[PDB]
């Protein structure tokens, strides 16, 4: 259950 | 009675939980439900006060993952029904102990400009004081 990292997503 | 078919956001929302599995998911399929992103909102915000405190924190990944779905800002529009009620989700936050979580999604808005700063001053009260 790996909590991911907001800035990952690219915009 | 077609109105019905709004659940399938809404129970699938409620089923997500802390992991990018769930998150990265449902925000990618999410951007194929843009014919009506402005209920969406109503239906992701609502989870949160259903939610514990480290949940509700990962519900709100899921706007910031959404807005960043439609991308590249070529129209972006699920930013502004978020902005409906975006600092009104955070008024569930205002515990420090998730504040300084959702101000990783707050930040990143911040410098990538996804919103004018006018807006973030309500994203500032509601997670801080």
């Amino acid at each position: 259950s790996p909590s991911y990292s907001p800035t990952s997503p690219s915009y | 009675s077609a109105g019905a078919l709004e659940s399938s956001l809404d129970r699938k929302f409620q089923s997500v939980t802390n992991t990018m599995e769930s998150i990265q998911g449902l925000s990618s399929w999410c951007i194929e439900n843009k014919k009506h992103h402005s209920t969406i909102v109503y239906h992701w915000m609502k989870w949160l006060r259903r939610s514990a405190y480290p949940h509700r924190l990962n519900l709100f990944y899921l706007a910031n993952d959404v807005i960043q779905n439609c991308k590249r800002k070529n129209a972006i529009i699920f930013r502004e029904s978020f902005a409906d009620v975006l600092p009104e989700a955070a008024a569930l936050v205002k515990d420090p102990s998730v504040s300084k979580s959702v101000e990783r999604i707050f930040k990143i808005w911040e410098d990538r400009n996804v919103y004018p700063e006018e807006m973030i001053v309500a994203l500032r009260e509601a997670l801080s004081t």
